[PDB]
């Protein structure tokens, strides 16, 4: 279980990071000055797991 | 309908007319309730 | 769950001999001597008492509400 | 000399100290203790195409298993029986501390809720792994369940 959850969390965490840069390249460079708490969208790791 | 707030096998009984925001025990706030057995007499064959 | 009323093989009543037998065996007596004193002579009726598991004691803590 | 009873005493001690699902519990406890931090340390830090905007990741921690009642505010702790009865998932929230850096200026660290992690029963993150038999019966659990 630990070995497989390591891979699962590694895959599910880089998709969460990839979503953060997408909302920092476009959402705050053009349009507003945003905070980190708003752009996380925490329900990405949860649904994948 | 007559219900029963389930914290164990038996707790205080509540009925349907008690309207709340959702399903919950009025006395303790627990979120699981159970239907009671109606007092109709049941015939069971003893085989 | 609870002790059967009758032996499965023959129709002898065994449920009323469970409490004396179990009380005396956990008191340190020999099971064979207790069974012979109680009048349980056929091995069909002795397996009824020697293999019963009292599960209702555990189940009364998780009874369905209904 | 070791007779039958001594060797059986050794084996019985093995079974008492370590249960029958130790291969699961050891693996999951090792995961919780090391691999969560290892994954984000091997991630290192988040850098974007903006010249001077990056986030450096900190530590991770998890809470006790809890749920949020349709945004009722605070999270309330639940037991495995309630999760079974209400079709919930027995999981705990995980928080990641991040530092937003704007052109080599570190700024104030912030702790971010990043998701929910399902909890294996009888593991180190399970609050029911330490309860006595009577307290396990009180919350509606089978005392002999191995998890
Ligand atoms: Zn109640
Ligand atoms: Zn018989």
């Amino acid at each position: 279980a630990g070995d497989l959850f390591t891979s699962l969390f590694r895959v599910a965490f880089k998709a969460f990071v990839k979503d953060l840069v997408y909302q920092l390249e476009k959402s705050k460079v053009r349009g507003r000055r945003l905070s980190l708490t708003a752009l996380v969208r925490a329900d990405i790791i949860t649904e994948r797991i | 309908a007559k219900y029963r707030c389930g914290k164990c096998w038996k707790e205080l009984d509540d009925d349907q007319l008690k309207t709340l925001p959702g399903v919950r025990c009025p006395y303790c706030g627990y979120r699981i309730i159970y239907m009671v057995r109606k007092p109709t007499v049941k015939i069971v064959k003893a085989i | 769950m609870i002790i059967p009323i009758r032996c499965f093989t023959c129709g002898a009543v065994v449920a009323d001999k469970w409490e004396p037998f179990s009380n005396r065996v956990m008191g340190g007596e020999d099971p064979e001597k207790v069974l012979t004193e109680l009048g349980v002579n056929r091995y069909c009726c002795r397996r009824m008492l020697l293999s019963h598991v009292n599960i209702i004691r555990e189940i009364i803590h998780y009874t369905r509400p209904i | 000399m070791l007779d039958t009873e001594s060797r059986w005493a050794i084996a019985e001690s093995f079974f008492k100290t370590r249960g029958l699902v130790r291969q699961h519990l050891d693996s999951f406890n090792d995961f919780l203790r090391n691999k969560l931090q290892q994954v984000i340390y091997e991630q290192g830090e988040i850098v974007t195409e903006v010249p001077g905007l990056k986030i450096k990741l900190g530590k991770i921690r998890y809470e006790k298993p809890s749920i949020r009642e349709t945004d009722k505010g605070p999270m309330r702790e639940i037991t495995p029986m309630e999760a079974r009865l209400r079709n919930l998932t027995y999981s705990s929230p995980i928080f990641l501390s991040m530092i937003p850096v704007e052109n080599n200026i570190e700024g104030e660290p912030i702790e971010i809720y990043i998701g929910d992690l399902p909890i294996m029963l009888k593991s180190v993150a399970d609050p029911t792994s330490n309860l006595p038999i009577d307290k396990l019966i009180e919350i509606g659990e089978d005392p002999k369940d191995p998890g």
